[PDB]
């Protein structure tokens, strides 16, 4: 879940507490979250 | 004025030119048009669509005027092309061409029969489709997307993708294709068709290395699964015929033999290193070529059974299973070779995937499937449909009208 | 000519084989 | 239900960068 | 150069 992409950085997608993406958001889907 | 040798003699006669009957009467239809082998998909694109001839779609076309049109299997095929592969844009042109190939010809020719591999066996354990750095499957399979590519020297790096489509039917119990990638321009096709063990039938393989998009390695045969390592004359002529049909020119021997697959190849098997593109061409044409013939013999094989009676075909049952067993250890020791490309995985996780999926061997697990064969009924009762007694009445009155005007 | 012809069919049967997937999925599958 | 069909029709599709695009961020 | 008409896909032929 770290070796995603950038991770701890500011453009990263909002994560959950477990560290899935909100959402259950991944980088192949045809959106974008916005950040929180 | 016969003697109990000579009726014994006689009972062989009979008995193998059943077996030669049986042969020619499998191999007539490639001998032929054995271009028909390869050339299907460009004929079926000259036939162009069919105007579906059903009475909706009648119907439709009368009302609306929307014209149904359909498609034979094998441009269906082409037009689904590599299909909704996952990894399907990482990969080589001539990987997707032979995957679409393979693929389509599975579709295409065990229709009906081919069931999916249970899922508990390969896909409940995330194993249709792994990810170097995701060996947990913590993105629930969606690393291929969610994880950029390794750095050079970075741990991590060279990143192994391997994506599999296993398969099941009528007369094979897997039918199983990988696809696997790696950083530095590897990538591995591995395609092999099992028949159960109730099948005299040889076990079809072809693997596909290429390193940089240029291709190191190609591989395709028929295994044997007797105990004196020889095809039975059908596939000896089938083979042949199909070498000299497509691979025309090049050199004769083209058979390195490394030291591995002389437990497993059989007399016609290829195992080329491709230097260039019409080399590429003639051995992708011999392939799919192979293997279209190998999935149509494939329609009128009969299983084999034993227990009272007589014991030849529990001998035949045994040779069948060692035959088997035979080829999947031999794959299983191949580890100075391929298995290179795992261990990035792990050592144990490579072990609990080369015992368990590609190569397996279990003498009291066959896999179900779920042949439909009803399918064929309902499409053609649509394609020619009874429409009954009022129908037929009304029919009448409009013969006999047309009769009375025209 | 027919590249473009087979991109819009291959569009259209899975745009209608996914909608009928997900409708089998949830109202019989569950 | 109602988006089945196009996220289907996402999943099916040929991604022609990786087509087009030949030979920083290379 | 119009995509989704012509190219992409290797072929024997």
């Amino acid at each position: 879940r770290g070796k995603t992409w950038f991770a701890g950085t500011a453009y990263d997608a909002p994560r959950n507490a477990d560290g899935t993406f909100k959402h259950g958001w991944h980088w192949n889907m045809p959106f974008s979250v916005k950040t929180e | 004025p016969l003697s109990p040798e000579d009726i014994m003699r006689l009972v062989q006669q009979h008995e193998d030119v059943a077996a030669a009957a049986e042969s020619e009467q499998l191999v007539a239809q490639f001998r032929d048009d054995p271009q028909g082998l390869y050339e299907y998909v460009n004929r079926a694109y000259a036939e162009g669509p069919r105007r579906v001839t059903t009475p909706i779609s009648l119907l439709q076309e009368e009302i609306t005027g929307a014209v149904t049109e359909s498609y034979p299997a094998a441009v269906a095929n082409d037009i689904i092309g590599m299909g909704s592969w996952r990894l399907k844009d990482d990969v080589d042109p001539v990987i997707e061409f032979l995957v679409a190939r393979l693929e389509g010809c599975w579709r295409e020719i065990l229709d009906t029969d081919l069931c999916l591999y249970p899922r508990e066996k390969w896909k409940e354990q995330g194993w249709d489709l792994v990810d170097s750095m995701d060996p947990h499957q913590e993105l629930e399979g969606f690393s291929y997307a969610d994880i950029p590519d390794p750095a050079k020297g970075e741990a991590g790096y060279p990143r192994l993708q391997l994506e599999n489509r296993v398969y099941c039917s009528k007369v094979f119990r897997k039918l199983h294709v990988e696809v696997g990638l790696r950083q530095d321009g590897l990538q591995v096709l591995h395609v092999v068709v099992y028949p159960r063990y109730s099948y005299d039938m040889p076990i079809f393989g072809m693997d596909i290395v290429m390193v940089d998009g240029r291709v190191t390695l190609a591989v395709v045969d028929c295994c044997p699964v007797r105990a004196d390592l020889k095809l039975q004359p059908h596939y000896m002529e089938t083979m042949a015929l199909l070498q000299r049909t497509f691979l025309e020119g090049t050199d004769p021997a083209l058979r390195r033999i490394p030291e591995w697959g002389s437990k497993i190849f059989s007399p016609l098997a290829l195992c080329i290193t491709p230097s260039g593109p019409e080399e590429l061409a003639a051995f992708a044409k011999y392939a799919v070529a192979l293997h279209r013939a190998y999935l149509t013999m494939s329609l009128n094989a009969v299983p084999v059974v034993a227990g009272p009676g007589d014991r030849r075909e529990a001998a035949r049952l045994q040779e069948i299973q060692d035959g088997q067993k035979r080829f999947c250890d031999n794959q299983l020791v191949n580890k100075k070779t391929r298995r290179v490309l795992e261990v990035a995985m792990g050592v144990e996780w490579t072990e609990a995937y080369m015992s368990q999926l590609m190569f397996d061997f279990d003498p009291k697990y066959e896999p179900p499937y779920f042949d439909a064969s009803f399918e064929k009924l309902y499409t053609y009762f649509d394609e020619n449909p009874s429409f009954g007694e009022m129908a037929d009445e009304a029919m009448e009155l409009e013969r006999g009208a047309e009769a009375e005007r025209a | 000519k027919s590249f473009k012809k087979k991109y819009k069919d291959k569009a259209i049967i899975y745009y209608e084989v996914g909608k009928f997937v997900l409708n089998y999925f949830l109202n019989n599958q569950l | 239900l109602i988006f089945g069909g196009k996220i289907s029709q996402l999943l099916s599709s040929k991604n022609l960068v990786k087509s087009l695009k030949q030979a920083t961020h290379l | 150069p119009d995509p989704y008409t012509t190219g992409f896909g290797w072929d024997p032929d």
